[PDB]
C-alpha cells in the first residue's frame, strides 16, 4: 500500500533520514511510475508534498536507483512547471528551488515549509483509502540486480569521499 | 613598451615577417595544396629522402624558436578576417612541419630496423631525435597558443574555434594514419599519399595483414604525443556533437557548419574506428614489451596511457552518445578483427595480472569499455559469438569446458549469458539453448575429470566465482530445465560408482565439488538466495579479494600447512551460507522430483552409501608423503558426503 | 547572461559585443531621463 510506502517520511520527519529507510523510499518512487504523473485533482496535492518531502530528503544525502528515482522527481517538477494546477500544494517557486537543490548541495527548502508539506501530508487523503494519513528483502535485491545488470554507471569517466559522492550525484 | 610597439604597427610587420619565411615556405605551400586538393601529403619518401630532408634540422629548429617567440608578444589582438586567414595559416603549417618531422623520425627508425646494425649510439642521431622532440613540442606549443589565442579573442568566436580544431584534428589524424600505414620493409624498399593508399587497399581483395608480425615496429614517444593532442581535439568535437547527409564540412576557418558535419567530414577523410583500435593495441603492446624487456622512450607508462585514454574516448564519446547517427556509424564499423583484438587484449592482461597503478588504470578502463560494448546493444549477435569464440569460452564450442576462467573473461561471458537469459524470460522465450549447452558440457567435463580421477592446479578447475555465476544461471531456468539438469545429475552418480574398486585409489577432489553442487541443488532447488545474487554482483559485474562461504574447518588446515598470511586462492569453498547449519530443511520440489519417475532413488541411495570409500586405499607402502592438498581434499569430501549422507530419507 | 554568451561554443565575440551595446544603450537612456528630472516644473505641469 501507499501508507508503508509514505511511513518513512512521516518517521523521519521528526529527526534525520535513516540510511535503512532510503532504498525502500527509492523502491517505492520506482515502481510508482506508472501512477506519479497522470491524476486526478483531489489525491493530487498529496502527491506534491510527498514528492517535495522525498526529495528534499534524498538531497540531505546503489547510485543507479538513485539516479533513476532522481530523474523520476525532475520529469515531474518538470511537467508540473509546464501546467501548473491551481491545487498543486507546492508552488512554482519551490518547485524551481527544489529543482536547484536537486542539482546543488540542498540549500534552498526551509524547516518553515516542511512543517506545513508535514501538515498536508497528514490532512489529505490516500489513493487506494478514502482514509486521510491524519519476502520483500530478496525482491528490491533482485531488482537492484537486475537494475546493475541492464546499465553501467560510469563510475571514474566524470573524475575526499563524500565530494566525489556529491560530485557523481550532480552529473547524475 | 607596449603602447610604443603597437603604436608603430609593428603586428602587422611581424605577421608579415614570420609568414614569409625562407624554410616554412615549403610547408605553407604543401598545406595548402593538401587543403586544396582534400588528400594528404607527407613526402619523407624513402630513407635516403628522409635523409635528405634531415641534416637541415637545426634551421627548423631556429625557425620554430624565432616564430613562437613572435607570437609570444601581443600582436594579436585585431582578429580581422585576413588577419585570422594568416594567423590560422601560419599556425596549421607549424603543425604540418611538426607531423613532417615525425613522419621523417618514424620513416628513419623504421629503416634503422630493416638493418641490423650493432654499432654503438652515435652523438649526431641522439642530436637528430632531441631536435626532433623540440621541434615537435614547440609546433604544439605554437598551435595550443594560437588556439586559446583565437577562443579569447573579442572578434573570433566559437565557430571560428570550432573550425581550427576540426582542421587540426583533420591534420593529426592523417599523420597518425600514415606513420601507422608504414611497412617495415615491402613498401619502404619497393619504394626506392592517403588516396593512393586507401585506393590500392580497396584494390586487394586481402586487406593488409597487420596482425601479430613484425611489421608495427614504428610508433614512439612522438607518435603518442601526436595521439593524445588528436584524441583532445577529438574529444572537444564529440563533446559538442553531443548536444540530411549533406557535404562535408569546409575545411576553412571562416566556414559555417554544424557538428554532425565536421564529424562526418572527420569520418569520410579516415576511417576513425579502425585507426583508434590500431592505436590501442600498438600502444599496449609497445607498452608490455617494454614492462617485460625492463624486468621518455624507456619507460612504458606513457604507452600505457594513451592506451587507456583512447579506450575511455572511445566509452564516453561513441558508446554512450544518445546521437543516431553516430550509433548507426558504430554498428556498421564494428568488425570481427576488431573483436579479436580485443580477445588478445584480454588475455594479455589477465594472464599478466596486477603489476602497477597504471594497470589498474588501464584494467579499470578495459573493464569499463568491455561491459560498455556489451551492455548497450550494438554489437550483433555473431559478433558476440566470435567475442566468446576467441576467448575460448563460447558456448556451442565442442572441445572441454575449461573449469578455469581468469575474471575479466568470466566477467563478460557472465554479463552476456545474464543479458541473454532476462531478455528470454521477459519476452517468454523458452529457455536458451547457450546456457543448456554451457550446463552440460560443464558436467560432461566434470564427469570425465572424476572418472579419470585426476586432481587439478591451484590455477586449472573450478574457482568460486565461476561456480556462482553457473549456479545463479541455473536457477534463471523453468521447472523443466531444473528438473533435466537434476536428472542428469543423478544419472552421472549413478553411473560413476560403478567402478568403485578404481575410485578406492583414488583423490575425490572432482567428486567433493560434485557432491557439494548436488548439496546446493537439493537444498535451494526452488529459490534463490540472497547472498548469491550479492556474491554474483561483487564479485563479477562490479568494476576493478572475492567473497565466498567456505569450510570454516577445511580452511583452518589449509591456511595452517599456508602458514605465511596469503590465502590467495581458495580452493576448499562452500557455497551455501553457514546459518543453514541448524538442523537442513530438505526442499520439497527436490524430494518431489526425488520420488518420481525419470530417476531410480533405490541405486542413487546405495550409490550414496558406497561412495562412502572413495578415498580408504590412498594412504596405503611406497613411503610416499601424503601432501596437505590430498590429506584436506579427503577430509573435505567425507565431510561433504556425511552432511548429504543425513538429509536423504532412508 | 552575458558571462554565459561571451564562454559559448557557439556565439562568439560580435553577440557580446551587441550584447554590451544593447545593455550600455539602455543604461545610458536611463541615466539622461532620470537625471532630466524637474524638481516640481514637469513633474507637476504631467499631472
Amino acid at each position: 500500500g501507499w501508507e508503508v510506502a509514505v511511513r518513512p517520511l512521516l518517521s523521519a520527519s521528526y529527526s534525520a533520514f535513516e540510511m535503512k529507510e532510503l532504498p525502500q523510499l527509492v523502491a517505492s518512487v520506482i515502481e510508482s511510475e506508472s501512477e506519479i504523473l497522470h491524476h486526478e485533482k483531489q489525491y493530487e496535492p498529496f502527491y506534491s508534498s510527498f514528492v517535495a518531502l522525498s526529495t528534499h530528503y534524498i538531497t540531505t544525502v546503489q547510485l543507479q536507483s538513485v539516479a533513476a528515482a532522481c530523474k523520476v522527481l525532475i520529469e515531474f517538477s518538470l511537467l508540473r512547471l509546464e501546467n501548473p494546477d491551481e491545487a498543486c500544494a507546492v508552488s512554482q517557486k519551490h518547485l524551481i528551488l527544489l529543482i536547484k537543490g536537486l542539482c546543488t548541495g540542498c540549500s534552498r527548502l526551509d524547516r518553515t515549509e516542511i512543517i506545513t508539506f508535514t501538515a498536508m501530508m497528514k490532512s489529505a487523503k490516500l489513493p487506494q483509502t478514502v482514509k486521510t494519513l491524519s519476502e520483500l528483502r530478496q525482491k528490491e535485491v533482485q531488482m537492484n540486480f537486475l537494475n546493475q545488470l541492464t546499465s553501467v554507471f560510469n563510475p571514474r569517466t566524470v573524475a575526499a569521499s563524500a565530494i566525489k559522492t556529491k560530485n557523481v550525484f550532480i552529473a547524475q | 613598451n607596449v603602447a610604443s610597439l603597437q603604436e608603430l604597427g609593428g603586428s602587422e610587420k611581424l605577421l608579415r615577417v614570420c609568414l614569409n619565411l625562407p624554410y616554412f615556405l615549403r610547408y605553407i605551400n604543401r598545406f595548402q595544396d593538401a587543403v586544396l586538393a582534400n588528400s594528404f601529403f607527407i613526402m619523407p619518401a624513402t630513407v635516403a629522402d628522409a635523409t635528405a630532408v634531415r641534416n637541415g634540422f637545426h634551421s627548423l629548429v631556429i625557425d620554430v624558436t624565432m616564430a613562437l617567440d613572435t607570437l609570444s608578444l601581443p600582436v594579436l589582438e585585431p582578429l580581422n578576417p585576413s588577419r585570422l586567414q594568416d594567423v590560422t595559416v601560419l599556425s596549421l603549417s607549424c603543425l604540418y612541419a611538426g607531423v613532417s618531422v615525425a613522419t621523417c623520425m618514424a620513416i628513419l627508425h623504421v629503416g634503422s630496423a630493416q638493418q641490423v646494425r650493432t654499432g654503438s649510439t652515435s652523438s649526431k642521431e641522439d642530436d637528430y631525435e632531441s631536435d626532433a622532440a623540440t621541434i615537435v613540442q614547440k609546433c604544439l606549443e605554437i598551435y595550443d597558443m594560437i588556439g586559446q589565442a583565437i577562443s579569447s579573442s573579442r572578434r573570433a568566436g566559437g565557430e571560428h574555434y570550432q573550425n581550427f580544431q576540426l582542421l587540426g584534428a583533420w591534420c593529426l589524424l592523417n599523420s597518425l594514419f600514415l606513420i601507422l600505414n608504414l611497412s617495415p620493409t615491402a613498401l619502404a624498399d619497393k619504394g626506392k599519399r592517403v588516396r593512393d593508399i586507401l585506393s590500392r587497399t580497396k584494390e586487394g581483395v586481402g586487406s593488409p595483414k597487420l596482425g601479430p608480425g613484425k611489421g608495427h615496429q614504428g610508433f614512439g614517444v612522438l607518435s603518442v604525443i601526436l595521439a593524445n593532442h588528436a584524441i583532445k581535439l577529438l574529444t572537444s568535437l564529440f563533446q559538442d556533437l553531443q548536444v540530411t547527409d549533406g557535404p562535408p564540412a569546409a575545411l576553412s576557418i571562416m566556414a559555417q557548419s554544424t557538428s554532425i558535419q565536421r564529424i562526418q567530414r572527420l569520418i569520410d577523410s579516415v576511417p576513425l574506428m579502425n585507426l583508434l583500435l590500431t592505436l590501442l593495441s600498438t600502444s599496449y603492446r609497445k607498452a608490455c614489451v617494454l614492462q617485460r624487456q625492463r624486468k621518455s622512450r624507456k619507460d612504458p607508462e606513457l604507452f600505457l596511457g594513451l592506451a587507456s585514454n583512447i579506450l575511455n574516448f572511445i566509452t564516453s564519446s561513441m558508446l554512450n552518445s544518445r546521437n543516431n547517427f553516430i550509433r548507426n556509424y558504430l554498428s556498421v564499423s564494428l568488425s570481427e578483427h576488431h573483436m579479436a583484438t580485443l580477445a588478445s587484449i584480454i588475455k594479455e592482461v589477465d594472464k599478466d595480472g596486477l603489476k602497477g597503478s597504471s594497470d589498474e588504470e588501464f584494467a579499470a578502463a578495459l573493464y569499463h569499455f568491455n561491459h560498455s560494448l556489451v551492455t548497450s546493444d550494438l554489437q550483433s549477435p555473431n559478433l558476440q559469438n566470435t567475442l566468446l569464440q576467441q576467448l575460448g569460452v563460447a558456448p556451442f564450442s565442442e572441445g572441454p569446458w575449461p573449469l578455469y576462467i581468469h575474471p575479466q573473461s568470466l566477467s563478460v561471458l557472465s554479463r552476456l549469458l545474464l543479458i541473454w537469459q532476462h531478455k528470454a524470460s521477459a519476452q517468454g522465450d523458452p529457455d536458451v539453448p547457450e546456457c543448456l549447452k554451457v550446463w552440460d558440457r560443464f558436467l560432461s567435463t566434470m564427469k570425465q575429470n572424476a572418472l579419470q580421477g585426476v586432481v587439478p592446479s591451484e590455477t586449472e578447475d573450478l574457482n568460486v566465482e565461476h561456480l556462482q555465476m553457473l549456479l545463479l544461471i541455473f536457477h534463471n531456468f523453468t521447472e523443466t530445465g531444473r528438473r533435466a539438469i537434476l536428472s542428469l545429475f543423478v544419472q552421472i552418480i549413478q553411473e560413476l560408482s560403478v567402478n568403485m574398486d578404481a575410485q578406492m585409489r583414488f583423490v575425490p577432489l572432482i567428486l567433493a565439488r560434485l557432491l557439494l553442487i548436488f548439496d546446493y541443488l537439493l537444498h535451494q532447488y526452488s529459490k534463490a538466495p540472497v547472498y548469491l545474487f550479492e556474491q554474483v554482483q561483487h564479485n563479477l559485474l562490479s568494476p576493478p579479494t572475492p567473497l565466498y562461504h567456505g569450510f570454516k574447518e577445511v580452511e583452518e588446515n589449509w591456511s595452517k600447512h599456508f602458514s605465511s598470511d596469503a590465502v590467495p586462492h581458495p580452493r576448499f569453498y562452500c557455497v551455501l551460507s553457514p546459518e543453514a547449519s541448524e538442523d537442513n530443511r530438505l526442499d520439497s520440489v527436490a524430494c518431489d522430483v526425488l520420488f518420481s519417475k525419470l530417476v531410480k532413488y533405490d541405486e542413487l541411495y546405495a550409490a550414496l552409501t558406497a561412495l562412502l570409500a572413495a578415498g580408504s586405499q590412498l594412504d596405503t607402502k611406497e613411503n610416499k608423503n601424503v601432501t596437505a592438498l590430498e590429506a584436506c581434499a579427503l577430509q573435505y569430501y567425507f565431510l561433504i558426503l556425511w552432511r548429504i549422507l543425513g538429509i536423504l530419507p532412508p
